[PDB]
């Protein structure tokens, strides 16, 4: 449940061949960025970084979770559904 | 006359399995009739 990793905005890039290692079955790459993950405190600086290194790009706008109406009182509610038949 | 000397609470020695039910089926024709939430149950 915690939000804490979900703050700042992330640049990675695409996944590309993993294949194993004839001597050990080890998971070896020839991909020098498999690894890189880059940190933003806004994605106009994402953007900003990925234009002036020429890279292409794709940008996903920030999913917020909604603000929800809780009410315990329901639980119990006279006549609504919302009433709750264990607790 | 008075008096204060007895226990005047015997009748419940003869109760039996279904007296308390019993009495909830004498007490049936009394009541009001109930208020209704609008539906059968919280589930329909």
């Amino acid at each position: 449940s915690g939000v804490n990793n979900t703050k700042k905005w992330k640049m990675e890039f695409d996944t590309r061949e993993r294949w194993e290692n004839p001597l050990m079955g080890w998971a070896s790459t020839a991909d020098p960025l498999s690894n890189l993950v880059l940190t933003f405190s806004t994605k106009e600086d994402a953007v900003a970084f990925a234009e002036k290194n020429g890279w292409s790009y794709d940008v996903e706008e920030r999913k917020v979770p909604k603000p929800k109406s809780k009410s315990y009182g329901a639980n119990f509610s006279w006549n609504k559904r919302t009433r709750v038949s264990t607790k | 006359p008075f008096d204060n000397t007895t226990y005047k609470n015997l009748q419940h020695h003869d109760y039996s399995t279904y007296t308390f039910l019993d009495l909830n089926l004498d007490l049936s024709k009394f009541r009001m009739p109930q208020p209704s939430s609008g539906r059968e149950s919280p589930r329909h």
